[PDB]
RNA sequence: AACCGCGAUCUCGGUGAAAUUGUAGUAUCGGUGAAGAUGCCGAUUACCCGCAACGGGACGAAAAGACCCCGUGAACCUUU
RNA sequence: UGUAGGUAUAAGUAACGAUAAAGGGGGCGAGAACCCCCCUCGCCGAAAGACCAAGGAUUCCUGAUCAACGCUAAUCGGAUCAGGGUUAGUCGGGGCCUAAGGAUAAGCCGAAUGGCGAUCCGAUGGAAGAACCGGUUAAUAUUCCGGUACUGAUA
RNA sequence: ACCGUGAGGGAAAGGUGAAAAGAACCUCGAACAGAGGAGUGCAAUAGACCCUGAACCCGUCUGCCUACAAGCGGUAGGAGCGCCAGGUGUGACUGCGUGCCUUUUGCAUAAUGAACCUACGAGUUACUGUUUGUGGCAAGGUUAAUUGUU
RNA sequence: UAAGGGCAGACGGUGGAUGCCUAGGCUCUCGGAGGCGAAGAAGGACGUGAUAAGCUGCGAAAAGCUGCGGGAAUCGGCACAUACGAAUUGAUCCGCAGAUAUCCGAAUGGGGCAACCCGUCAGGCCCCUGACACAUGAAUUUUCAUGAGCGAACGCGGGGAACUGAAACAUCUCAUUACCCGUAGGAGAAGAAAACAAGUGAUUCCCUCAGUAGUGGCGAGCGAACGGGGAU
């Protein structure tokens, strides 16, 4: 229930180890000439797989 | 004049880096220091993609810094960066002065509550 | 010197632009209407009807100073609505 | 659950007010006390 | 306690910067015994637009120990005394030649 | 005993405590020993770092044992 | 098991406070699960609706602000700053009267300080003279405006 | 201030610069939120929490080591690699090694005690005795209260 | 291969140690003074500024009014301010003397939950206002002076513990202390022998006598006076 010792930062930094934050998917738009999350409509210009799916 | 001396050989280096600073965030810098190691590194434009839409909160401030950054880049360089010519070269995130609030707890006890902050630096350089 | 200063607002000039012989002021806390009365009659000349008043204390505001904060208050007053006789304006 | 404290105006200037305090030899006293301190409220006569 | 000079003499600065220059004191602040001389220790002020704003030249205050009054024989920043040579009231001569300061 | 529903639980985004804490790169068995050993001896086993789950040990945490004795210590109660 | 201040560890862990419940479309905005408008859904309904009193004391309305506060964010707020807002002859209270009790007079008691002791004070009780229908503010209304009245003094 | 019905208890908190000259204007950004410049200034790593700016605690970079290894974490040996001319960083591998305080006949003890750092924290003074080191006078030694001149 | 980790150096962050500084304390010396108040105190409430007042000052004459003396160019208090004015015909500022001085409070016209409510009588205005008076006790003869309340220490007086020490405890001690109450003055108290002594000559204070004479479960402890030298 209760910690005998607290903890060394060695202990404390190998614990953290597995702690990191995930990378995007990103494609990039053949097209448009931009970022977006891959299987995801493209925001900037509403195109989704050559077909405009949002439009502005 | 030996203060004087000094100053003027900090300003002569300060001409050579290209730098931008964020000062007193609000936000836990154990937090801000994982998309930092996220970016670290990383070519500009695709770190501005990669921060854009990044699914951690403090990526829309670090994506703010590294623009002012690069504008620091482009004026003391009086040009502006072709694509895929910057990267990130050093990012850094410290801690801050926090701030100190009380949570009540069962039975009469109080706590304490730990709002912190950050700072982050960031440079860029060009490929070399 | 009972009147302090007259009431200029929203609420009073929608009274006077309706009423005309109507007309708020502001005056010493322990002044009675009998003596707002005559204090108003003496000031301007004119005639009174009747007089409605109201009390109202100070505010309780915060005075900010380089260090910390003062707790102050604003100072009590009386408001005296005023109606005169049907002819005669201010 | 009911507390201890349950306001009333009335009963806190009878049993705490300057008047009370005024009435005895020994509230005199604690007002003495209480000047010689330099207390800025003297009884619960002075909050408001 | 009345002082060594007074608005509409003219002094000369004794120590500082401006040490050997001459002029006439405009505004004299006596609780922090300091003194406006015409001329003397400019200052660059940025102002923000308001009642264009920029960069305003302008005079910044010099202690008055450092200000002498100017000799009207040789104009060599004496010291100066005080007699009852007119008619009796008080006024201020001049140490090094001896004559009064009108 | 089986199955079912929601809340907690688990994963992700935001905020973010506490008890505890000599330092720790903190394995097992037998022996030894202030006489029941993670830390000594001799062997045995064991690539580095997490997450979920359970409570055998750390004579685990908490509260300067209330039981027992002691102090020319204290209080209260009774009475020829 | 020493004191003050600062910073750690456990740990990005426990928890975010009743299992009445939410979905969508528009608006504003740099930024929206949460703000504003609309439609649909759900909960209370001898209440979780509407009033009086105690207690609180500007929290009420409006314009700016989102630093801190709000257990998330916030363009929102019972938050910050400024301005505004409470109107009575008839409503309530007080002015009048006494209860318990309290302070006292004449007197009594008592090292002192003081303790008793029938007129006064003292509501939680008694008396109170006396309307209304319609409008009207961002915020007050039996109080303001128009109609119908009543009640007490005074010449 | 805060706490308590009340009597009462009772904090924390000083320092820009000689002079506000307290940063016009530009850039990124919704915004000074913040920063990079420009300018002022001896100095802005003196920029409003502002002199100096330590430790615990938290980061980045560079050098060396580290994924067959087992106990107070050091100590004595000792290759290799790496820096600035005999110094310095790291350290493969080997030997030895159960913290410290207190309390006890005896504690690695599974007896007590401490999260860590900075700061704070415990044989003092007066009088009277007595012994002694060193001195002044010496069959004598010494003044107390107080009084004069300054 | 270093996912991570260890050590060192450099540079940062945080935090606010240290060094330097300060009129804010502490302890005293010398000289004064030793009270304020019914002609209304101490301490408060509410107001008062060109702009809200948090302090300061002042009181409806309200950061202020008048006279005399000093003095000579700025001034209009402070919390990093502008405006607008005053001022050599002498402002502001300093010394002395005056004027005004709301409400509560001994509070004193009666009440009351302090800073409020309600009155009477004489006038003056005009249901309501501003200005008078209206308490009680003691000398006193209804005319008159005095007192009440507050407040540092020092003085005198009336009551008066316990823990503690005696290695328990009761006589004793702590101690005629703490504390409560009453009451003066610049000091108070004492003071001019029905005295000490075995000759001195009123009180008071200092140095000695002296830890002596005594006293005491003769335990723990307590503890003089005569005489001598001084201040006066
Ligand atoms: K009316
Ligand atoms: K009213
Ligand atoms: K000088
Ligand atoms: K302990
Ligand atoms: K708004
Ligand atoms: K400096
Ligand atoms: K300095
Ligand atoms: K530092
Ligand atoms: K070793
Ligand atoms: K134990
Ligand atoms: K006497
Ligand atoms: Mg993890
Ligand atoms: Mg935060
Ligand atoms: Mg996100
Ligand atoms: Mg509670
Ligand atoms: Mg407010
Ligand atoms: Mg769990
Ligand atoms: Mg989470
Ligand atoms: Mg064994
Ligand atoms: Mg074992
Ligand atoms: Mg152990
Ligand atoms: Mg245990
Ligand atoms: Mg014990
Ligand atoms: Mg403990
Ligand atoms: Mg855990
Ligand atoms: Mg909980
Ligand atoms: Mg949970
Ligand atoms: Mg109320
Ligand atoms: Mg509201
Ligand atoms: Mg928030
Ligand atoms: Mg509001
Ligand atoms: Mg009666
Ligand atoms: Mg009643
Ligand atoms: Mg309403
Ligand atoms: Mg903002
Ligand atoms: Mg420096
Ligand atoms: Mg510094
Ligand atoms: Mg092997
Ligand atoms: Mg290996
Ligand atoms: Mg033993
Ligand atoms: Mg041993
Ligand atoms: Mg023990
Ligand atoms: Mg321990
Ligand atoms: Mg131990
Ligand atoms: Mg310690
Ligand atoms: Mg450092
Ligand atoms: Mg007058
Ligand atoms: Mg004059
Ligand atoms: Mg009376
Ligand atoms: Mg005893
Ligand atoms: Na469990
Ligand atoms: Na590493
Ligand atoms: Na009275
Ligand atoms: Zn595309």
């Amino acid at each position: 229930a209760h910690p005998k010792r607290r903890q060394s930062k060695t202990r404390t930094a190998k614990r953290r180890t597995h702690d990191k934050a995930v990378m995007p998917t990103l494609a990039k738009c053949p097209n448009c000439g931009a970022w977006h999350i891959y299987h995801t409509v493209c925001g900037d210009c509403g195109y989704y797989r050559g077909k405009l799916a949002i439009e502005k | 004049a030996r203060k004087h001396n000094s100053a003027e050989a900090r300003k002569e280096a300060l001409k050579q880096m290209y730098f931008a600073k964020l000062r007193n965030v609000p936000t836990s810098p154990r937090k801000m220091r994982l998309v930092a190691d996220m970016i670290r590194g990383m070519e500009v434009n695709r770190a501005l993609g990669v921060l854009k839409f990044s699914n951690k909160e403090a990526s829309a401030r670090v994506e703010k810094l590294l623009r002012s950054a690069v504008a620091n880049w482009e004026e003391k360089n009086e040009r502006k960066a072709e694509e895929g010519e910057l990267f990130v070269s050093r990012i850094c995130v410290d801690g801050a002065s926090t701030l100190k609030r009380l949570r009540p707890a069962p039975q009469g006890r109080g706590y304490r509550i730990r709002k912190r902050s950050n700072h982050v630096t960031i440079y860029v350089d060009t490929l070399n | 010197g009972i009147i302090i200063k007259p009431i200029i607002s929203e609420k009073m000039t929608a009274v006077t632009e309706k009423m005309s012989e109507r007309y708020g002021f502001r005056v010493s806390p322990n002044a009675n209407k009998i003596e707002i009365k005559k204090a108003v009659e003496a000031m301007y000349n004119v005639k009174v009807e009747d007089v409605n008043t109201m009390r109202y204390d100070g505010k309780r505001k915060n005075r900010y100073t380089k260090s910390g904060l003062i707790r102050g208050k604003e100072a009590s007053f009386k408001k005296a609505i005023v109606t005169l006789k049907k002819g005669e304006t201010i | 659950m009911k507390r201890t404290y349950q306001p009333s105006n009335r009963k806190r200037l009878n049993k705490h007010g300057f008047r009370s305090r005024m009435a005895t030899a020994n509230g005199r006293r604690v007002l003495a006390a209480r000047r010689a301190k330099g207390r800025a409220k003297l009884t619960v006569s002075d909050e408001f | 306690s009345k002082l060594h000079i007074k608005k509409g003499d003219t002094v000369m600065v004794i120590s500082g910067e401006d040490k050997g220059h001459s002029g006439r004191v405009l505004e004299v602040l006596v609780k922090e015994q300091r003194a406006i001389v015409e001329g003397l220790n400019m200052i660059k002020k940025h102002a923000k637009p308001s009642a264009q704003g920029g960069i305003i030249s302008k005079e910044a205050p010099i202690h008055i120990s450092n200000l002498n009054v100017v000799d009207p024989k040789t104009g060599k920043a004496t010291r100066i005394g005080r007699r009852l040579n007119e008619n009796g009231k008080l006024v201020r001569y001049a140490k090094k030649s001896g004559e009064e300061i009108k």
